[PDB]
């Protein structure tokens, strides 16, 4: 706004109009530029899926390790997420 | 008068000092440079509301006649007009994709964003510079150039959007029932409030008090505050839903317009309805209150105005027509009807006397003489405000922001005493006499 | 209590009035020392009362060669007849702030009721007068200092070197 | 059909010149200024957060300091620049606080110095100059009082006798000094207080209420003939010179280190007592102290009344210095640094702004009175707002968000545990009173202004 003075500073230690904790570092813009994607809601249309991967990853981590469901089930999933190619390696 | 030789020299000093400054407030009544515009019939045959805009724009000054506008923007949807609180910058939003942050008097254009999402309403938040539209789902925060500043993850529906400028506190209430206040200086959401009443049909702030008034499908205009999670007071204004509301700048007076072909005039100091316009022929979708105290109404293609509607006598009750020229009955002040439009909102320009009407084809400003206040206070809001005078006053209001916790129903009760603790000061004698009762 | 001061120039003399004295315990501070570069702050100290310009350039040389001796010229004697209110000789003198310790006795020789102060307090004010320069004089100085220093600089030098043009 | 609309005319409100400032038309209607109470609250709440930000009390120290420790500070009430400090080594030094250097340093006494006072003499033979010299008077352990001249660089009116005009020998070890501003008069503190003429080597009149040692003195500023005299036998005896006689006595519970008369009211005197408290009296009625000041943790060594007449500044055997108003009964402000220990002597400025402070550590530290008042002379725009803060801070002084911020100070940790002890101790003693309050029928509750007096004469 003004490059406010030193005594203005200490009362306004926390105000900022451009960068918010809600706004989360503008990560959504910062990767919209690097890949040049058209509409804005496209990011959080992926980031709902990319979060939903981890929520299935988490609850499949809470099963015990020597379970022939769990051992079958994420390797069933890494087959798909590598065929689609979102992740580099299958190991 | 209590028996104290030390206090009465101090307390009668203060009571006489209070008398000196208040009578010296009317010293500056002479210093008012300009006086409010008026309208006269001058006859009995000449009615004050028959005058059209083609008769006004001729007989009025050239500068204001150019300050009436016909922005015809026919391809995008029906527009929503919000002026800034100083009279300068107009903001409009198409229902389909325009958002234009025009400078209005001069012909400059700050930002024109085409959004392919639908858009409902927008206001300028803290200056002409930062505004906030209400998109399809997510309220965005824009800059004077058209930049995005924030995609608000929260505020997940926003039909009605409002700012209140002494708290830096953006307020939303969408089709989700919830009521969210976003302190846009820090970015920290202050308070999220469950309304419990369903989709918010009408919202408009109270300027004197900074409480806000939602309107629901019940017809229960609800006063809110970021400290208490219940509504401060509920008011059954009208039957059916509430199409719009508006609040007088003094804070005394409210006007609601339900979808039961009705209209109420409330007194917010004492919560008693003054009088109720019944059976206006088609239900008023929008109202607004001027600064001088002039009422507005929108039947949808109509714009109707009243003078001295907000007073307390029965003669102040607004009426569509006087039988026999009865003076106690209150004829409408000024009327105008558009050809084939349906208006969306209507707001007065703050420091001139026009009202900005937003209709389906575009924008007009209707010229109203008695509307705006003629003499502002240039410490508070400058219509005439340079770059340097603004950005120094942008910081000054931030150091002088008010906390959201300060929002009460009386502004004066922020300095008072708790109602539980006693009126009388306690002696060390009287505190020790309580132990005798214990 | 520094009430009046006297700043000398090639364009005559000046007699100022001290409206407010700067606080004297705190005189090495950053605050009061950075006030004197700032003309908004320095004006609250100093008001101009008098300005009697030299009658000619040749009288300037006679007067500028009289300060460096330490003595009092005709005009410098004559200006202080106006501006200084006459006070007692023994109790409650009038204070004038002088740039020179050596000029001090020669004023009191002529004006017995005048006490001459050259503290680092008082000399701070006179150094403030040089910095703000012609803005204090409110345009009474006809011509400028910047031409007046140059000729009076050479004429004072040529007198003490004492070379004739022959 | 008369129509008038609002015309701004664009020529009044925006200036014609470029250099002319914008005019700023105001309307004092309260409808347009909505938040009366809330704004001026948060202007005062910014006013306390700024005054806790510009809390810069320390301004320097005077020279390189002494060697053994300042036990005595006198002030020329005539000259604003100057004071004199005497170390316990026997060396007195005379300061120019503007330059913060010494005028001259004097190996005065082989014992301790006990008190300094300053007064230009009025000899019967000649007059020593007020303007070209200033005069220090010392009070030693070794039965010795010595006058001292000082060469001073203030006035440039002139251009011998640099030091030690004449010495005053006595019988008992001298404890303290003060001079009397009318006609070359000073009494000493010793085993016997005995009044001195400057022209006479032997004292004029020996005064004593009783045959007891007397440890410090000070004359009053107005009604000048009234003297106040302490006692190590936990007593205070006031003197009157025009009766040539002592006038009354009050006996406190613990001994009084130093006193000070107010200059402005001139019949009230504050005292410094060895129980960790300071007291303030009326000369007319020594039955009731006008206030107590319960803030310290150890013995106060010196108090000084501000020439404003509002404030009283005190220094203790605790390594800290308090400032309080006459009204509130408690310190509004505590001063401390690590580099001072056991302040024995403290004197307020004569322009009432900067607090001098002698210490045992040997330095003369000088402070500010208010932490925000500056040496700057301020413009008319800054002055009104800086006035406007300090008035708006007064009617919102009692808001609990303000009073949390306006009060708290970082006191050192060795002091804060001692106040924690007294809060345990007084709550224990209130329990030790309230149980005996319930047994006996009508116990007289002696008020706290009165409990520090054993009896009077």
């Amino acid at each position: 706004v003004r490059k406010l003075k030193h005594h203005e500073q200490k009362l306004l230690k926390k105000v900022d109009f451009l960068e918010w904790k809600q706004d989360q570092g503008h990560r959504d813009t910062q990767v919209m530029r690097t890949y040049h994607i058209q509409n804005r809601e496209d990011y959080h249309k992926y980031n709902r899926i990319c979060g939903d991967i981890r929520r299935l990853a988490n609850k499949l981590s809470l099963l015990p390790p020597t379970d022939p469901f769990r051992r079958k089930h994420e390797q069933l999933l890494l087959d798909k997420l590598y065929a689609m190619g979102v992740l580099t390696t299958k190991s | 008068q209590t028996k104290d030789k030390k206090l009465r020299a101090g307390l009668k000093k203060i009571d006489e000092q209070y008398k000196k400054a208040v009578s010296s407030a009317a010293a500056t009544d002479y210093l008012l440079p300009e006086s409010n515009g008026y309208l006269e019939p001058e006859n009995e045959l000449e009615k004050t509301f028959k005058v059209q805009q083609s008769e006004i724009k001729s007989s009025v000054d050239v500068s204001t006649a150019n300050k009436a506008l016909d922005l015809s923007l026919k391809e995008f949807g029906p527009y929503h007009i919000k002026y800034a609180k100083n009279g300068t910058h107009l903001l409009i939003t198409g229902r389909k994709g325009h958002v234009a942050s025009m400078d209005w008097r001069k012909g400059q254009l700050r930002a024109e964003l085409f959004l392919n999402e639908t858009c409902h309403s927008a206001t300028y938040l803290q200056n002409e510079q930062y505004f906030a539209v209400a998109q399809k789902k997510y309220t965005f925060i824009y800059d004077h150039e058209g930049t995005e500043l924030h995609r608000l993850k929260q505020h997940i529906e926003a039909r009605h959007l409002d700012f209140l400028p002494y708290h830096y506190l953006l307020v939303t209430a969408g089709e989700t029932g919830w009521l969210k206040y976003h302190d846009v200086s820090t970015g920290q959401l202050v308070s999220e409030l469950r309304t419990k009443a369903g989709p918010t049909m009408a919202m408009a702030q109270n300027p004197w008090n900074a409480v806000m008034h939602l309107g629901h499908s019940n017809g229960t205009v609800s006063l809110w505050s970021p400290s208490m999670p219940e509504p401060l007071v509920k008011l059954l204004s009208a039957r059916g839903p509430v199409n719009s509301i508006a609040i007088d700048r003094s804070g005394y007076y409210m006007a609601t317009t339900g979808a039961d072909r009705s209209m109420k005039i409330w007194d917010i100091r004492n919560f008693k309805q003054l009088h109720s316009v019944e059976s206006l022929p088609t239900p008023g979708t929008n109202v607004s209150i001027s600064d001088t105290g002039l009422l507005a109404l929108s039947r949808g293609p109509h714009v109707t105005l009243w003078k001295d509607a907000l007073k307390l006598s029965g003669d102040s009750k607004p009426c569509f027509g006087s039988m026999g020229g009865n003076p106690h009955r209150n004829t409408p002040y000024m009327s105008h009807l558009f050809a084939g439009n349906k208006v969306e909102n209507l707001g007065f320009v703050p420091f001139e006397d026009l009202l900005g009407v937003g209709h389906q084809t575009g924008i007009t400003n209707l010229i109203v003489p008695g509307a705006g206040e003629a003499n502002y206070d240039a410490l508070e809001l400058n219509p005439f405000e340079t770059k340097k005078q603004r950005q120094e006053q942008e910081v000054r209001t931030l150091l002088n922001k008010l906390p959201a916790d300060t929002i009460t129903l009386d502004p004066n009760s922020i300095g008072s005493v708790d109602k539980r603790s006693s009126t009388i000061r306690l002696n060390a004698k009287d505190l020790a006499q309580t132990t005798m009762d214990a | 209590p520094i009430e009046y001061l006297l700043f000398e120039e090639p364009t005559g003399y000046a007699v100022f009035k001290v409206k407010l004295q700067q606080d004297d315990i705190g005189s090495r501070l950053k605050e009061v020392q950075e006030q004197i570069n700032d003309f908004g702050a320095f004006t609250k100290l100093i008001e101009l009362v008098s300005f009697a310009p030299f009658k000619g350039a040749a009288e300037a040389l006679e007067n500028a060669n009289d300060i460096s001796e330490g003595l009092v010229s005709e005009s410098l004697k004559a200006i202080l007849d106006l501006n200084l209110p006459k006070a007692s000789s023994k109790k409650k003198n009038i204070t004038l702030a002088i740039s020179d310790k050596n000029l001090g006795p020669s004023i009191k020789e002529e004006f017995p009721y005048v006490d001459c102060i050259s503290n680092e307090l008082a000399q701070d004010l006179i150094r403030g007068v040089r910095l703000h320069g012609e803005k204090l004089f409110k345009g009474l100085q006809s011509g400028d200092l910047e031409r007046a220093q140059l000729g009076l600089g050479h004429a004072y030098s040529r007198a003490k070197v004492k070379f004739s043009v022959q | 059909m008369k129509i008038k609309t609002i015309k701004r005319s664009a020529d009044d409100y925006v200036p014609v010149k470029s250099t002319q400032e914008s005019q700023m038309p105001r309307n004092l209607n309260p409808e347009l200024h909505p938040f009366e109470r809330a704004r001026e609250y948060t202007k005062a709440l910014n006013a306390t957060k700024l005054e806790r930000m510009f809390a810069k009390p320390f301004v320097g120290q005077l020279g390189y300091g002494h060697r053994d420790g300042v036990y005595a500070i006198a002030k020329n009430y005539g000259s604003l620049n100057k004071l004199a400090t005497g170390s316990a080594d026997g060396v007195i030094k005379y300061w120019n606080m503007s330059t913060r250097e010494e005028f001259v340093s004097f190996k005065a006494h082989y014992g301790l110095v006990t008190g300094l006072c300053v007064t230009q003499p009025r000899f019967h033979d000649k007059k020593p100059d007020l303007k070209s010299q200033n005069f220090m008077l010392s009070c030693s352990d070794d039965k010795t009082v010595k006058l001292w001249s000082i060469n001073v660089d203030d006035y440039s009116n002139k251009n011998n006798e640099e030091g030690l005009i004449r010495t005053f020998d006595g019988e008992s070890a001298f404890q303290g000094i003060d001079s009397h501003r009318e006609n070359s008069t000073f009494a000493t503190g010793g085993a016997k207080i005995h009044l001195w003429d400057v022209n006479r080597l032997k004292p004029v009149s020996d005064l004593s209420w009783g045959a007891d040692n007397i440890t410090s003195l000070k004359f009053n500023q107005n009604e000048t003939d009234i003297l106040a005299s302490t006692g190590s036998d936990n007593s205070i005896v006031l003197y009157d010179l025009r009766t040539n006689s002592p006038t009354q006595k009050i006996v406190q519970t613990m001994r009084t280190n130093a006193i000070c008369w107010n200059p402005m009211e001139a019949f009230n005197f504050v005292t410094a007592n060895e129980d960790h408290n300071a007291y303030y009296y009326d000369m007319r009625n020594l039955s009731r102290s006008l206030n107590v000041f319960k803030d310290h943790v150890s013995a106060v060594m010196d108090v000084d009344f501000s020439p404003t007449g509002d404030e009283i500044v005190t220094g203790s055997y605790d390594k800290s210095i308090r400032i309080y108003k006459t009204n509130h009964g408690h310190s509004r402000e505590i001063y401390h640094t690590k580099r001072m220990q056991h302040v024995f002597q403290v004197k307020y400025s004569m322009d009432s702004k900067y607090i001098i402070s002698g210490s045992d550590d040997g330095n003369v530290r000088l402070w500010r009175s208010k932490a925000w008042e500056r040496s700057n002379v301020k413009t008319t725009r800054e002055k009104n707002k800086l006035e406007y803060d300090e008035k708006l801070k007064e009617r919102f002084r009692h808001m609990p968000e303000i009073k949390r911020i306006s009060r708290h100070r970082h006191v050192p940790q060795v002091i804060k545990k001692a106040q924690e002890i007294k809060n345990i101790e007084l709550s224990s003693i209130k329990r030790r009173e309230a149980n005996e309050r319930r047994t006996r029928k009508d116990m007289p509750y002696i008020s706290e202004r009165k409990k520090q007096i054993v009896g009077t004469v």
